[PDB]
């Protein structure tokens, strides 16, 4: 049994839901992240099985609104009347620079994961990661935040939900091994989609060679990771060198203070005895990176991981090519 | 399926309230190679004074054309059809 946790099985995502998905492809929400649509679908053997998405559009002129819900209301009667319910399972943004999971997509998830548990949240990463490795990243919510509910607060339960210490390195669940069913009809345009009508493969399969030639790919990954990496790690650091500070070089000030008055005052008060420690905002374990950012650790791990398999695999044929 | 019936009359009649000229698709699901996946037809004569609307389609073919990455989409459907195919490891 690989299902998920306490209420919820894994996800199988149908081809013709991926298809869907490509047709809002990474426009209409290019460098902004838009909610591309919702995956809707229904439990069956050992997983769940998106079966069909609706997309959910949004006033993305150069920036994202958020619009009124008669789209989503009409659509999902939409998908009603002619095929199964509303079934929202999760959602899918794409959506800007090769998979990433932001603190936003961690808090609309936290609404969307507490409210149906049977829920997954997809990462749909074509040809910008340099496809590349995990172009379906599924991850669901751990439920152990789902029973510590809100919420974070900046000095009272960031400290003691870090005590807690549930997940941030959180599992992901595999998506597909197996036969679908709905392979069907598609597998019966492969024969004559191949050889007398190779037109529009042979197109698809021929995006590789210009995938290697031109213009600066994975230059540009290793570019936009020199700075959106350099970014977060300078952030942590700064973030991490005000708070131990408080922590320890305040502290170490102030109780150097309390040598001066000996540590009591019998007749009165003890008052700048008392005033010590009186609160600076973080006392410990500043929550928000320790959960959330350390999520986009993982994730710039992974965009590393992904950007030098196939800089490891030219290192391999280029070599060996030319040795012929 | 199956090819031209008096129902082309008919969801000719329903589309004419819109009133462009008509596309109509017609996907034969049958399992030999000799049958067409789907078969596009336009009407000619659609003259229309007559009686509904006269069926004489014209001879069209069909193609696939969009997208490039939505057909990579489907050439990662060909090769799970074929058999998965999972997305680990595809490079």
């Amino acid at each position: 049994g690989g299902s998920g946790d306490s209420a919820v099985k894994q996800v199988q995502i149908d081809g013709l839901v991926v298809l869907k998905i490509i047709k809002h492809y990474q426009e209409e929400g290019q460098g902004t992240e838009v909610v591309q649509g919702v995956l809707l679908g229904l439990v069956v053997e050992d997983r769940l099985e998106i079966t069909n998405c609706f997309p959910f559009p949004q006033h993305t002129e150069d920036d994202a609104d958020f619009d009124e819900v008669q789209y989503q209301m009409e659509m999902m009667r939409s998908l009603r009347h002619v095929n199964i319910d509303h079934l929202h399972v999760g959602w899918y943004q794409s959506t800007y620079y090769g998979s990433f999971v932001t603190r936003a997509l961690l808090d609309s998830q936290f609404s969307y994961q507490h409210a149906i548990e049977e829920s997954v949240v997809l990462i749909y990463d074509p040809i910008k990661t340099a496809q590349g490795s995990l172009s379906l990243k599924a991850y669901r919510l751990t439920p152990k935040l789902m029973e510590v509910c809100k919420e974070k607060d900046f000095s009272p339960e960031a400290l003691k939900k870090a005590n807690i210490t549930f997940e941030h390195m959180f599992e992901e669940v595999p998506i597909v091994i197996k036969n679908s069913h709905l392979i069907n009809v598609l597998m019966w345009e492969l024969e004559k989609k191949s050889a007398v009508a190779d037109k529009h493969e042979l197109l698809s399969l021929a995006s590789s060679n210009h995938l290697g030639k031109n213009l600066q790919l994975l230059m540009d990954r290793v570019d936009e990771m020199s700075q959106d990496i350099v970014k977060y790690n300078t952030y942590m650091r700064n973030t991490s060198k005000q708070q131990q500070q408080k922590h320890q070089y305040q502290q170490r000030r102030q109780q150097e203070n309390m040598q001066r008055q000996s540590r009591g005052e019998p007749p009165l008060p003890e008052e700048d005895l008392s005033k010590l420690f009186k609160p600076p905002q973080p006392p410990a374990r500043m929550d928000s990176l320790l959960i959330a950012g350390q999520i986009n650790t993982y994730c710039q791990n992974i965009k590393e991981f992904t950007a030098q398999n196939l800089g490891k695999l030219f290192m391999a044929q280029a070599l060996q090519e030319y040795n012929n | 399926g199956h090819d031209i019936t008096e129902h082309s009359v008919l969801i000719h009649e329903y589309y004419s309230r819109e009133a462009p000229n008509p596309i109509h698709l017609t996907v034969d699901t049958s399992l030999q190679n000799g049958r067409m996946s789907i078969k596009a037809y336009v009407s000619t004569s659609m003259g229309v004074p007559g009686r509904t609307m006269g069926v004489m389609f014209t001879p069209l073919t069909v193609k696939y054309a969009y997208y490039d990455t939505e057909r990579i989409g489907v050439d990662l459907i060909m090769k799970t059809c074929f058999s998965p195919n999972r997305v680990i490891g595809l490079s």
